[PDB]
RNA sequence: AUACCGGUAGCGCAAGCGAAUGGUAAUGGAUCUAAUACAACACAUUCAGACAAUCGGCGGUAAGGUCAAUUGUCAAGAGGAGAACAGUCCAGAGGCGAGGCUAAGGUGCCUAACAAUU
RNA sequence: CAGCUAUAAUUUAGCGUACCUUUUGCAUUAUGGGUUAGCUACUCAAUAGACGUGAGUUAAGCAGAAAGCUUACUGAGAUUUUUUUA
């Protein structure tokens, strides 16, 4: 399945990203902008917090802390640096 | 490619080292089967030509050609093909003579 | 701009999609502006869908099906509905009231009925407590849940009792235009009997909320049409009465909410106020709603031109009523197939989003003969036999109208969509129209 | 006498034909030689046919009806001719073999009559028996009952036939 | 899963270019499908232009460093004997090894 | 235009026309409320049926089943019968190997009614299509696969070879009698025992 | 064709060999068939009936297999009330029959 | 069958009790061989048992010929079509192939073969002109 | 119910006229579509071409020279004809048959087939 | 190129320019092989992509794990429902 007498016929001598000599992937600018922090934070939506409150997993009369969110599986990861809340959801109950 | 016992027993009746040595007999048997394909295809042409020669000879004995007899028999809706007409030419010459004189009669009415 | 013929990325969609936040599949669903675009999004992430994505997909399928004017029984809509039904069967006890209400409303408004044991599971999961699901969910979730369970059959009358017992203390904190959907959902099932009692109690308290002033002037337009219909249909049976305060408020707010109804909603509201005054069409209200009825008759479906023709049936001698009725006559002539299209061609119908089913509604308007329009050609025939002297100035028009009414009646009787009583009434109306036509 | 349809038959092939004539012949619905299709009589079909008049044989439906009637009446059965007009040479050894195989009744007795000695063992079974004997002489010894019995059966003569074919 | 990059021909020599050309070159464009397929198969999954530092997050700071030293990184790497097999056609044997 | 790449212009043209279609329908409907080619019934074909000639089609009739051993004395009459795909001049006590006949079984007696010529020493009935009343009775003897044919195809210097070895399916027919024409003097057939058969159909 | 030199014998040493009467007979037969084709085309253009004939064609195999696949994926994607709804109008059709 | 005599006197069937190649053969014996015995009353079907060997199908013919066929891993339909080929034949093998004119007869030439003497009297009148 | 685009061949003393095939869009096809169209789905191969006919540059209106355009074949294609024959003409080989009809080419003998018209 | 097809059946007729590799093109007077037997070339690990077949879904996998690590989810309030009618 290799064809006739090329360099592909010899086997393991040419990298997949070599394109002939025009280094096209080396013609684009390099950006060193580090993104802001909060991309290392866990992102949790108010919609998931409200969904867990309607399911009955979260107390909704007591305070809902990060420990309560971690134990009920509302945060589906290990919280390394913290939890960022983003939202715009409709809530019918008061929540601390 | 082809089983080695099959190649040996196909080359059984060859001559020389092409009978017993396996890798000479392999090429010889492959060429023999390529010959067999063309020979099978040429059987039909050879025997049709042989039949047409026999019809032409038996028709020219009675003064008619092959063309006249075939055209007259097809014009009278007689569906005898070349094989049975050649067999009638060889083995029933009186039947073939009757056919030739009848075809002369109806394609000689004016 | 990739390759000069591929659309350049939009500004607000790229600003919404490029977030550090999660929620990418739901944002891709919400920016899908047509049907197999949504289906390709569901295909790309089919090993990645969670209950929130299923609720968003059902709601978006509902909105995109209503956004075009194509039927919900199209094969694309039914394939997306069955694909979502697989995930609904997978997550049938994990769905919260938001997501269960989302999938129920989305699959009922595209008229895809779930298996009834799945509906039973999905409602018993809503009430598998001391009603605590219905007290943490907002009013829109209760409205969508009631609308979804009014479809899918499920006239259980024991589930509805505990739902109405859960929603009755919370009902006066609801926003005042979700109440007609609750009353319509209770009426749509076999609840509200004598054509159990907490259902009638919450319907009565909802209609008491809807009947008052200072809120009836604050409903959105096209919610006042359904509220007026529900009041005129259920006033003397259970709730409020004849009194002129309500009728004055309805007429006053109807005079303000006229331009914001689509033309399929105007004759329902005007027949609603006509039924309200019988528990008619008063002066100087018809003269300002009738230019809207003539300007909305260019894009108006056949049951809506029934309702407008029945509305304009009891008076035809007025010239404004007369040329409004001949405008409805030309509209009914337009969207009903000829007995023998030419407006637009079928090869150029859009597969896109905006009003592609409206283009398919022209370009051989046959094939839109469902059962609703099958009975509705009989209704339009009766309504135009009632309105004699408005169209009878045009002889060839009413003759061709009778020809198309008879042709559609014969075709839909051949399809098995009519019976002998409707056929006899259709025959009486078409012979009246054909006798008037010569 | 109105030409309702046309009957189009390829008389040429596809090889050597330019690709645009080939595409016109594809869109006429012709794939093989001697294949006749019935085409309507409108300006589209006539344009396709006037692009390729040297590759096809066009004929009217009336023309084809008259031809099919003519050859149908010609192929109808007629009365037979009755013509009045009023020692086999030699057969080869191979002809005698073939008639002995198929024509005269020679193989008509039972199996116990006309049975033959068996053919000698084919080379596969000889190799299998040779492998068994090598196994026996290895793991059981020369002086075993199996080795001695195999030698005793080898020494006795056997009644066989001769192979005639190549297998 | 689309691989994006900034447009080239914008770093310098901007005086010799029109206003529309400079506005056009500020935009980003996706990679061509063939190159993107090779990078995706090679295993390229970089979600950011540069890695966000685990420090600089509030509550997660160095015990003794006031912050840290950044170390700006360079981008040249091409040799036919040792670095970047992707940027060479074949492998060159070394120069006599002393 | 030298780019050897498919243009997106047909997609752009189709998009533009489909985009304007809802406006065209709405405005045309608004003018139709506020204010092309005739086609024929689709016929299957335009040539009326020619009523095809029925031949004496029964090449094999399955007249009867042979019960027991029989014998066939040779006769001085012959016939030419059209069978499988060819025609064979045939006599009584004759063996024909023909392409497998379907619907016939071993020991069955079949009637070959496609007789093209019937002949005796004295007269020959030459038959335009077929001779009426001419029938040849044949006994099916075998349904056997013939000898293997080695079909090998090879192209030199190209790595292409293909070998298959089919065995043809054939049927042995023993001819029992030729009917229709009679022997020229009827000199002698010895009146041999007449072939014991079931005769599930007969014509005599 | 039309080559005399160049070491490859496409012709005899004389640059062609002209048409035998068999070749001319074949070209005459083919030209006669072409002339009858275009004469028949002129006659069919001059005798075409108004509202011309449409012949029955089946669906091609691609539309046929595509639409059988589409119909089989309607059957899996039907709602629960659908076959009863179809059966109701099926009964109602033959009550009027 | 040659001259009415059925020509296949005996059929021998060998199989195995435990072998997996004899699944089809055991199914053929259990469900299909009574039908073969009822439909072929002239036949004689033996049943031999070889506890470690592949299934075989030995056909014994009335001209003394014998033909062994191996039927390993075959379904009862394929065994039935093998016996259909064995029963309807005289047992000729892969190597025989018959005369290519497909015709074989004693006495070809009624009226005599054409010779030099058949039309001798006519050809001298032909040469007379 | 058709519309725009082009400045060649030819012609003219020039300015300028100006085809045929052609491109593009709309409309109509119960004409074709055992398939087509697309794919940021995946796996390749190829990136040395040759000749024949029709129109050309450079050559000698030389070269199975080299380089353009259109078409075909070979490449990767057997069969029949051309005596033999990569590229010409006919014709696209699943297999078997001692069936029939034809194409290119033939119809004195080798070598199948009319002293047909003779 | 030493065979093929033959009812040719003590002997004839017809057909038939080996294989491989490399080439635009080889019977080629281009490469290779005296024959026979034995040995002789797309393997394995880690990682990445895709497809086929699944598992789990209380998101998945690794793990002894309520450590931990790697992938995956987290949003909008969008009029729609009974074959027509009081
Ligand atoms: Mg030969
Ligand atoms: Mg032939
Ligand atoms: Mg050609
Ligand atoms: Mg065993
Ligand atoms: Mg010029
Ligand atoms: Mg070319
Ligand atoms: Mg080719
Ligand atoms: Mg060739
Ligand atoms: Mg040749
Ligand atoms: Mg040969
Ligand atoms: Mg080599
Ligand atoms: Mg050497
Ligand atoms: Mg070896
Ligand atoms: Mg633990």
């Amino acid at each position: 399945g290799r064809g006739m007498k090329g360099q592909k016929s010899r086997g393991r001598g040419l990298h997949m990203l070599y394109d002939g000599g025009q280094l096209g992937l080396l013609k684009f600018p390099v950006t060193r902008q580090r993104p802001s922090y909060e991309v290392l934070y866990y992102h949790l939506g108010l919609s998931r917090v409200a969904e867990f409150v309607q399911l009955g997993l979260l107390d909704a009369g007591r305070t809902i802390t990060m420990k309560d969110l971690y134990d009920s599986g509302c945060v589906t990861s290990n919280i390394k640096y913290g939890v960022l809340l983003y939202g715009k959801a409709r809530l019918a109950v008061p929540l601390d | 490619p082809i089983n080695r016992q099959k190649i040996l027993q196909l080359a059984s009746s060859f001559r020389g080292r092409a009978r017993t040595c396996i890798n000479i007999a392999r090429l010889r048997v492959e060429k023999a089967l390529q010959h067999a394909y063309v020979g099978r295809k040429l059987k039909k042409r050879h025997w049709r030509s042989v039949w047409i020669q026999r019809i032409n000879a038996a028709s020219r004995e009675h003064g008619m050609s092959y063309t006249g007899l075939i055209t007259g028999l097809k014009a009278e809706n007689v569906a005898l093909n070349r094989k049975v007409l050649s067999e009638l030419a060889m083995s029933e010459p009186f039947s073939f003579k009757a056919l030739v004189e009848q075809v002369r009669h109806m394609r000689g009415l004016p | 701009l990739v390759a000069s013929g591929i659309p350049s990325p939009r500004a607000d969609v790229a600003l919404q999609l490029s977030t550090p936040h999660g929620g990418h599949i739901n944002r891709m669903i919400n920016t899908s502006e047509s049907i197999v675009e949504l289906d390709s999004i569901l295909y790309r992430f089919r090993k990645r869908l969670r209950p929130a994505n299923i609720g968003a997909a059902a709601m978006r399928l509902e909105h995109l099906n209503r956004l075009e004017r194509r039927t919900p029984y199209a094969l694309r809509v039914q394939r997306v509905a069955a694909e979502l039904q697989k995930y609904v069967a997978t997550y049938t006890d994990r769905l919260a009231l938001t997501q269960a209400a989302n999938v129920l409303r989305g699959l009922s408004a595209v008229r895809h009925r779930l298996p009834p044991e799945l509906v039973l599971r999905l409602a018993a999961g809503a009430v598998a407590d001391g009603g605590a699901a219905l007290r943490l969910a907002p009013d829109v979730d209760v409205r969508d849940l009631c609308f979804g369970l009014a479809g899918q059959g499920f006239n259980n009358t024991a589930f509805w009792a505990r739902l109405c017992a859960a929603v009755l203390p919370r009902l006066r904190s609801f926003d005042p235009n979700t109440l007609p959907a609750l009353v319509t959902a209770l009426q749509a099932a076999q609840q509200l009997p004598a054509p159990s009692t907490p259902q009638a109690a919450v319907a009565a308290e909802a209609l008491r909320l809807l009947s008052r002033s200072e809120t009836l002037a604050a409903l959105a337009p096209a919610r006042l049409a359904d509220a007026a219909s529900l009041l005129a249909g259920l006033g003397p049976a259970l709730g409020v009465a004849v009194d002129a305060r309500l009728v004055e408020a309805v007429q006053t707010a109807t005079a303000r909410a006229l331009p914001s109804l689509s033309p399929n909603q105007l004759p329902g509201l005007l027949l609603a106020v006509a039924a309200l005054r019988r528990a008619q069409l008063p002066a100087a209200l018809l003269a300002t709603a009738l230019p809207h009825l003539s300007a909305g008759a260019v894009t108006m479906d056949l049951t809506a031109v029934m309702r407008a023709a029945r509305l304009l049936a009891p008076h035809a001698a007025e010239p404004a009523a007369a040329d409004t009725l001949v405008r409805l006559a030309r509209r009914t002539l337009l969207l009903l197939p000829a007995p023998g299209e030419g407006l637009v061609t079928l090869s150029r119908v859009p597969r896109g989003g905006q009003a592609a089913g409206a283009v398919l509604a022209a370009a051989a308007p046959a094939g839109q003969l469902q059962g609703r329009t099958a009975g509705a050609v009989e209704g339009v025939a009766r309504a135009f036999a009632a309105a004699a002297p408005a169209v009878a100035p045009q002889p060839a028009l009413v003759g061709e109208l009778a020809a198309r009414l008879a042709a559609a009646g014969e075709a839909a009787a051949a399809r098995g969509l009519l019976d002998e009583a409707q056929l006899a009434s259709l025959g009486r109306s078409v012979e009246v129209l054909a006798a008037a036509g010569a | 006498q109105a030409v309702k349809s046309l009957f189009v038959t390829l008389r040429r092939g596809f090889a050597g034909t330019p690709w645009f004539h080939r595409r016109v012949l594809e869109s006429l619905g012709l794939k093989y030689r001697h294949q006749c299709v019935e085409k309507p009589n409108n300006s589209s079909i006539r344009g396709m046919l006037s692009k390729v008049p040297h590759l096809v044989v066009i004929e009217t439906d009336r023309m084809r009806y008259l031809r099919e009637l003519k050859e149908h009446y010609q192929q109808l059965p007629r009365e037979p001719w009755v013509l009045h007009h009023d020692a086999q040479p030699r057969l080869t050894p191979f002809a005698a073999s073939q008639l002995r195989e198929h024509v005269e009744p020679v193989g008509l007795e039972g199996y116990r009559a006309n049975k033959q000695p068996p053919l000698p063992p084919r080379k596969y079974f000889q190799e299998q028996s040779r492998r068994w004997r090598a196994k026996v002489l290895t793991e059981r010894g020369v002086f075993s009952a199996d080795a001695c019995r195999e030698h005793a059966e080898a020494i006795r003569p056997k009644s066989y036939r001769r192979r005639t074919g190549i297998r | 899963g689309i691989i994006w990059h900034r447009q080239a021909n914008y770093r310098h020599a901007r005086h010799a270019k029109s206003a529309s050309q400079l506005t056009r070159l500020k935009r980003w464009k996706p990679l061509a499908p063939a190159f993107a397929a090779k990078l995706r198969k090679l295993g390229f999954s970089e979600r950011y232009w540069a890695a966000p530092d685990p420090q600089d997050v509030p509550g997660f700071h160095s015990p003794r460093g006031r912050v840290e030293r950044p170390r700006r990184s360079a981008v040249p790497d091409m040799d036919h004997t040792t670095g970047e097999p992707a940027l060479r056609q074949s492998w060159q044997p070394p120069n006599r090894q002393r | 235009y030298k780019s050897n790449k498919r243009s997106l212009k047909p997609l752009n043209t189709a998009a533009s026309w489909q985009a304007v279609q809802p406006l065209l329908a709405e405005q045309r409907q608004r003018a139709a409320v506020e204010g092309w080619r005739p086609r024929l019934g689709p016929i299957v074909d335009t040539c009326l049926p020619p009523i095809p000639a029925v031949p004496l089609p029964t090449e094999c009739r399955r007249v009867g089943v042979i019960t027991g051993q029989y014998s066939l004395e040779p006769e001085r009459t012959f016939a030419v019968v059209e069978l499988a795909g060819s025609q064979y001049k045939v006599t009584t006590d004759d063996v024909l190997f023909v392409n497998q006949l379907k619907g016939v079984a071993v020991n069955d007696v079949v009637a070959l009614e496609r007789v093209l010529l019937l002949g005796s020493r004295a007269e020959t009935v030459v038959g335009r299509p077929y001779v009426p009343g001419g029938v040849v009775l044949a006994a099916v003897e075998e349904h056997f696969r013939d000898g293997k044919v080695h079909v090998f195809k090879k192209r030199r210097r190209k790595r292409y070879r293909k070998y298959q070895a089919p065995r043809p399916h054939l049927t042995t027919l023993r001819i029992l009698q030729v009917r229709g024409i009679d022997p020229a003097p009827g000199d002698e057939s010895a009146r041999l025992p007449e072939l014991p058969v079931a005769l599930l159909d007969a014509r005599y | 064709v039309f080559k005399t030199t160049g070491g490859r014998s496409w012709n005899p040493p004389s640059g062609l060999r002209p048409l035998s009467p068999a070749q001319r007979r074949n070209r005459t037969k083919n030209l006669a068939l072409t002339m009858k084709n275009m004469s028949i085309l002129k006659l069919a253009e001059a005798n075409q009936p108004e509202v011309p004939v449409r012949l029955y064609k089946p669906l091609n195999f691609s539309r046929m297999q595509w639409m059988k696949k589409k119909l089989e994926e309607t059957r899996a994607a039907l709602g629960w009330d659908m076959e009863a709804r179809a059966l109701q109008e099926q009964a109602r059709a033959l009550r009027v029959g | 069958s040659k001259y009415g005599v059925w020509m296949l006197e005996s059929l021998v069937i060998k199989y195995c009790d435990i072998g997996g190649s004899s699944r089809g053969m055991r199914l053929f014996l259990d469900e299909a061989l009574p039908a073969l015995r009822q439909q072929n009353p002239q036949l004689g079907v033996q049943q031999v048992l070889q506890r470690f060997r592949h299934p075989k199908l030995v056909a014994v013919y009335r001209n003394g010929r014998t033909k062994p066929v191996c039927v390993k891993n075959l379904a009862p339909a394929e065994i039935m079509e093998h016996i259909g080929w064995l029963r309807n034949s005289h047992g000729r093998g892969q190597e025989y192939q018959v005369v290519r004119s497909r015709h074989l007869s004693r006495s070809p030439s009624i009226q005599g073969t054409w010779s030099v003497d058949t039309f001798a009297s006519q050809l001298e009148r032909v040469n007379e002109a």
